[PDB]
């Protein structure tokens, strides 16, 4: 556990891509079932979630090409989730656009950094590949489906004065009494309709979400409950076909219940290969970045990790030296971890260089690694 | 690929409104009364009313008021409805051929703006200038009443307080003037502005704003010559009139919060206040300017909706969870009291949250008991035709569930009372319900950190048995503490002849969100006592229970489970299935099973003997609040959504591929404009174009049927329902296809898969040149495979023949 | 599985200097190329055991890394800097030879072989 002293903005600023980008403080939104025809990146095979920050490297002359013609336009580019990436089958997507970027000379050949943040869930509905070998994809938005208070069809219009609301519990009980009171209309009771109510299973989330990130409710989390589900989903360490799963959630209100069912039941993370070697446990999650306990980031060979630190972490084998070469977490040195049994590359244990920071030592697992288990 | 036909057995009883004008004659006294989709008037006499008029409208009365501008000879008739088409109406007799003609309609609908938490507020200016519209927030809609606006097109004002409350037109004003109650983040207040019609905005009021009561609720326009705003609460009655500020915090009041008001006297000396509760008191203004307010408590009527003043001292008081009531108001009490006495009880079936069908009197007329009401209005409501003949049980508590048990002659009731906590340690009842004077009354056995509060109200769940002929409470057990009953079911399982009652029930926590924890409890009723045969404990809530084939399919939060019945007389799980969803909705036929989740995710497995276990067939989400769920046949599947809204999901058993026979075909959609509470298999007519029948109750006290039909007769009947919208006049000449469309603020598609029955059975309503008319070239009938010619006799034939099947 | 071992890096019978050529190249151009961020490749020799590659000492007859360059110049294994840069072409043309065209590592190669064409033109001539 212990204290924290080490300014957490960094994570997010991905200080390890070079100096100060080229900031870009525009925003294209395209409308709700709008089909758009949109270039796929070929070096990404990550589930990306909207708000999720994105680093890339790429040096490929096809991929600054691409970049250079992206950043002329919409700077807008999808992110396919693929189910079985072997043969690059994808149906579901989400839409990244370009906020920095980065050219770099005085190097060995042309290389492009940048970061961009997700925006757009899509299905996949035409796959392209052209004579280039680049890949485009005619494309549909899927629809952000936010329903309406499940008792506005029962309320009686008296009650309407009702409605407005100027130890939690007793807040939470009065709450639920005042507003579910129609329930009494209907062939089901007032706490039923509080589990499929948006504001409790918010504050059931934020709850267990007070757990790992020590930032206080008040300004860190977001206030609608698509932007809550949405932040919730980018740090759940969950492996891809459960992503999957839940990315194909339109209502909010179903991703906040699954969310919230996932943290009720996954306890232990283990090894994907192993899947009977206990990594680390959730009590063990510890929050180190902004964007949560879990955020992507890339590496100079052009990998995306998604990152997910935890205070301590068992049955894990430690290779190599220390080395603060690429460190995305500035001021400590990472060295690399494989497991215990079979010996994958499960992380990184990341120890401080000075004394007086806090943590000392820590770990970041790749969730492409681990998998989640119940006892 | 539907075919379905629903009709209404029973217009809704509930009322949602009603006013007092001079409608049909300025020299007359009418009353109106709104019941959601239908709408009555009276003309008030000494004796007390007298029917004059009954129409039907195709929207949802959400907003019902008169006014008269200057130059009219009598009232005007403003009506708003659900899909937000307006209308101004005025009343025509000559003789005796009565027609309400539309002087005014128009779609209000906006293209952009989220509705309000308050729902549509619609006010009315005194002196006839403009209406205004409370529809979204931060956006106040002005329909200005000039002689030439026949479109009623309306503009938009922005607001800076978001949060409104209550809004209404004060009295006496050169420009019109409104005043309303908002909330910031300092508190709530009051604030008045003037609507300015040459600049289209806003101007400050004739006083500044007022921080008032954090639960200031409603807002009363006194005319003149007092003027100002009345705010009440629950806890105080103010007066804002420029200077004149007034407060008074009467503790009578303090007992439940008031909500709906109406006006006595015309210069606004008296006025009528309810409570939730049903307890009605008299605000009275003393006398240039106000004097002082004060607070008498009147008496105890209905759990009023809204109030009317009509004359003679007699009161109209309108309530959808019970009765409608004619009350008259003495100026002394009587021995209890009091100062109102009862004059006349209009029936209210609402709200209808379960039914059964029984063949009680007469093998073969069937017969249907129905919960209706809550709290104190709650009752036991038998219906069968002779139009309906109706047979009121009140029972003073919340009913629930129902079943009918055949060999014991009895009825299963499950039903809820609202106690309060004792001021030593305990729970005391505020009304002696059917539970406290039953014949007899058990608890059960067995098998909680902070407990009680100072003067909470608690729920406290019974099983009571009633018997068939004289509908005594036999027996009322009651089961454990925080404990809530869901499912009820009797039935017989296994090779045991004995007919059981089965209760699924859940143990409801403060701390615990969802319940973790629940029984199911097995007991058999025999010589006037109830015996508690059998327990068991699951791991969740039993939200439902079916008997399947001798077994009993139970729901257990996201897991649906198959008891055997021992015999050692003992519940064995058989066979488990777990889901994504937590199963709320389940139901049966033959093998195969439905289950239903609140947002209408729907999954249909089948069961396999040889096997024992369960086998997913197939499945669909589409996220929409649902209510009930019913089984049509093999592959047809029938629920009520969100909206008050109908459809009907088809399966393919046979098929093509094995990745489309797991989906589940959206084959209909209806709007209804009631909300659905329970579906059942039943037929209330003697024992055919027509094949199946299931009744379905609703919230407004709506009963209706749904049946299936041909290809050949659907086909026929949209046709007929085609040509009947061109030649049938619509009050506010409101579109049949707009008003039947499915309408979701999400989206918005016809009707598909359902004829409507109202509208097919006022083909005989009309002359007969209108129906040659409807029968004119028709050549539909492709029954016999080419085209067969039609007569108006013929579909007069076809018509009664529809009619005689509810 | 030969994973022959690493090429000598001192030798005590040759002759230690430290030429002007020679002290450039190790404080100039292989710190550069040390310093990289596409180095770590060539930092160590080719693992063959762990890369599970059969046939790259099979293909590539004289191996060569960066490491050990290094430790040659810090071992003055050197007398000359056409050593120094035959080793260096010649971890650059295995490279090319083992991998076919287009791939990551060829590219990474291509870029540090540019870098080093560009900062060995800067030839100071021997003291
Ligand atoms: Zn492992």
């Amino acid at each position: 556990p212990n204290i924290i002293n080490f300014d957490t903005s960094l994570p997010t600023s991905h200080t390890y891509l070079g100096a100060d980008m080229e900031e870009f403080h525009g925003r294209t939104l395209h409308d709700d079932d709008s089909c758009q025809v949109i270039p796929v990146l070929p070096q990404v095979m990550m589930i990306l979630i909207p708000g999720q920050t994105l680093p890339l490297q790429l040096f490929h002359p096809q991929e600054v090409s691409m970049v250079r013609n992206l950043i002329q336009k919409d700077r807008t580019f999808a992110v396919l989730a693929y189910s079985n990436v072997q043969e690059r089958e994808a149906q579901f997507g989400t839409t990244a656009e370009i906020y920095a970027y980065r050219e770099e000379q005085d190097f060995g050949i042309e290389i492009v950094k940048v970061k961009a943040i997700g925006r757009q869930r899509f299905k996949v509905l035409e796959l392209r590949t052209q004579s280039d070998g680049i890949q485009q994809a005619k494309v549909q938005i899927l629809p952000e489906c936010v329903l309406p208070s499940t008792m506005s069809a029962v309320q009686l219009e008296s009650l309407n004065k009702c409605q407005i609301f100027p130890c939690s519990y007793k807040w939470w009980q009065k709450y639920q009494k005042r507003k579910f009171h129609c329930a009494n209309l209907t062939s089901w009771p007032r706490w039923l309709y509080s589990l499929y109510d948006a504001e409790t299973l918010m504050d059931r989330i934020k709850k267990q979400l007070r757990e790992w990130d020590e930032n206080l409710k008040d300004d860190s989390l977001p206030s609608n409950p698509i932007d809550f589900s949405y932040r919730v989903a980018a740090c759940l360490p969950i492996d891809d076909v459960l992503r999957i799963q839940l990315l194909k959630i339109g209502s909010a209100i179903q991703r906040l219940r699954c969310e919230l069912d996932i943290m009720n039941k996954c306890t232990s993370l283990c090894c994907k290969q192993c899947q009977e070697t206990e990594i680390t446990t959730k009590n063990e999650i510890f929050s180190l970045s902004l964007c949560g306990p879990m955020a992507a980031y890339v590496n100079p060979h052009g990998y995306v990790h998604e990152t997910l630190t935890v205070y301590k972490a068992c049955n894990l084998n430690l290779i190599g030296r220390p080395s603060t070469e690429h460190s995305w977490f500035p001021g400590y040195a990472w060295t690399v971890a494989q497991c215990k049994i079979c010996a994958s590359h499960i992380g990184w244990k990341f120890t401080a260089t000075k004394k007086d920071m806090s943590p000392q030592k820590f770990w970041g697992l790749t969730r492409s690694a681990l998998l989640p288990t119940i006892p | 690929m539907s075919y379905n036909y629903v009709v209404t057995a029973q217009k809704p009883t509930a009322v949602n409104g009603c006013v007092t004008g001079h409608f049909t004659s300025a020299e007359d006294l009418n009353l109106l009364i709104a019941k959601n989709t239908r709408l009555e008037i009276y003309v008030v006499t000494a004796e007390g009313l007298r029917p004059v008029k009954e129409v039907g409208m195709y929207g949802k009365i959400a907003v019902m008021e008169l006014f008269r501008p200057k130059g009219e000879s009598k009232d005007l008739l403003f009506i708003l409805t659900a899909k937000y088409n307006a209308c101004i109406l005025e009343y025509k007799q000559s003789g005796e051929s009565i027609d309400i003609i539309t002087r005014a309609h128009g779609n209000v609908q906006d293209r952009i703006g989220r509705p309000s938490e308050t729902g549509i507020i619609g006010i009315i200016d005194p002196e006839c200038r403009m209406i205004g519209l409370r529809l979204y927030d931060g956006l106040f809609k002005v329909i200005p009443l000039d002689r030439d606006n026949k479109e009623l097109k309306a503009f938009n004002i922005r607001l800076e307080e978001l949060h409104v409350i209550d809004v209404k037109f004060l009295y006496g004003c050169q420009a019109p003037t409104i005043c309303f109650v908002y909330q910031d983040p300092q508190g709530r207040h009051v604030k008045t502005y003037e609507v300015s019609l040459r600049e289209k905005e806003f101007n400050k009021g004739p006083w500044k704003q007022e921080n008032v009561e954090a639960e200031a609720s409603m807002v009363i326009a006194v005319p003149e010559p007092f003027g100002g705003a009345i705010i009440i609460g629950q806890e105080s009655i103010t007066y804002h009139n420029g200077d004149k500020y007034l407060a008074i915090a009467p503790p009578i009041i303090k007992q439940s919060t008031i909500v709906c008001h109406n006006r006595v006297d015309p210069n606004g000396s008296r006025y009528l206040l309810g409570d939730m509760e049903g307890r009605l008191f008299m605000l009275l203004l003393e006398k240039v300017t106000l004097k002082d307010l004060r607070v008498e408590l009147l008496g105890e009527t209905s759990i009023a909706e809204c109030l009317t003043y009509l004359d003679n001292g007699v009161v109209f008081v309108g309530s959808r969870l019970g009765d409608s009531q004619l009350v008259k108001l003495n100026v002394d009490s009587n021995e209890q009291g009091s100062y109102v006495v009862a004059m006349e009880t209009f029936t209210n079936l609402g709200p209808i949250v379960d039914m059964c069908v029984v063949d009680l009197e007469r093998q073969g007329q069937g017969q249907l008991v129905t919960c209706s009401g809550a709290f104190k209005e709650g009752s036991l409501r038998i219906i069968r035709n002779g139009k309906l003949h109706i047979r009121t049980v009140p029972l003073y508590e919340s009913p629930r569930k129902i079943c009918y048990q055949e060999v014991s002659q009895c009825f299963g009731v499950l039903s809820s009372r609202i106690e309060v906590q004792d001021t030593s340690g305990g729970t005391t009842a505020l009304r002696p319900s059917a539970s406290t004077q039953a014949l007899s009354s058990s608890v059960s056995s067995s098998k909680a950190p902070h407990e009680t509060s100072f003067g909470e109200e608690v729920e406290v769940h019974n099983l009571l048995i009633i018997d068939q002929h004289t509908f005594e409470v036999l027996h009322a057990h009651q089961f454990l503490q925080n404990e809530y009953a869901l499912s009820l079911v009797s039935c017989k399982l296994g090779k045991d002849p004995n007919t059981y009652f089965i209760v699924g029930t859940a143990m409801v926590y403060p701390e615990e969100a969802e319940p973790k924890q629940g029984r199911i409890v097995v007991f058999q009723y025999s010589d006037g006592k109830l015996q508690t045969v059998a327990e068991k404990e699951v791991k969740g809530a039993v939200y439902s229970m079916v008997e399947f084939n001798g077994k009993l399919l139970a729901s257990i939060n996201s897991t649906v489970r198959l008891y055997e019945w021992t015999t050692e007389k003992e519940l064995r799980t058989e066979c488990n299935h777990y889901n994504n969803i937590m199963a709320l909705y389940l139901k049966t036929k033959g093998d195969f099973i439905l289950v239903g989740d609140l947002m209408r995710s729907v999954l249909l497995l089948a069961y396999k003997p040889m096997e024992g276990n369960f086998e997913e067939i197939a499945r669909d989400f589409n996220p929409n609040w649902m209510s009930a769920v019913e089984i049509l046949d093999d592959d047809n599947f029938l629920g009520a959504e969100n909206a008050f809204n109908l459809f009907v999901c088809q399966k393919d058993s046979a098929a093509t591929t094995d990745e489309e026979r797991q989906h589940l075909q959206e084959v209909g959609l209806f709007h209804l404009g009631e909300f659905v509470n329970v579906f059942c298999h039943g037929s209330l007519v003697m024992q055919t174009p027509t094949q199946g029948s299931v009744l379905f109750g609703t919230v407004n006290g709506m009963i209706g049927l749904v049946t299936s039909l041909s290809e050949s007769w659907y086909n026929l009947l949209l046709d007929m329902q085609n040509r009947l919208n061109k030649v049938i006049k619509s009050v506010g000449k409101i579109e049949h296809s707009f008003w039947r469309s499915f309408h979701t603020e999400r989206k918005t598609e016809p009707a598909t898969g359902f004829i409507d029955g109202d509208l097919i059975e006022s083909f005989l309503d009309i002359s007969r040149p209108k129906m040659q008319e409807v029968v004119a070239n028709l050549q539909y009938d492709d029954g016999s495979g080419m085209k067969r010619e039609a007569t108006a006799d013929d579909l007069i034939k076809v018509v009664e023949e529809l009619t005689r099947i509810h | 599985s030969m994973n022959p071992p690493p090429p000598e890096t001192s030798n005590p019978n040759k002759p230690k200097r430290q030429t002007n050529q020679l002290q450039y190249l190790l404080r100039v151009v292989l710190k550069t190329l040390w310093k990289h961020q596409f180095a770590w490749p060539f930092q160590q020799p080719v693992d063959a055991v762990k890369l599970n590659l059969p046939d790259y000492y099979k293909i590539i007859k004289t191996p060569m890394d960066m490491g050990t360059i290094k430790k040659r110049l810090e071992n003055n294994y050197y007398w000359n800097a056409q050593e120094c840069i035959q080793d260096f072409n010649t971890m650059f043309t295995n490279c090319y030879i083992y991998n076919k065209p287009g791939d990551a590592i060829v590219l990474m190669a291509e870029a540090l072989e540019k870098l080093f064409l560009q900062k060995i033109n800067e030839l100071p001539t021997e003291e």
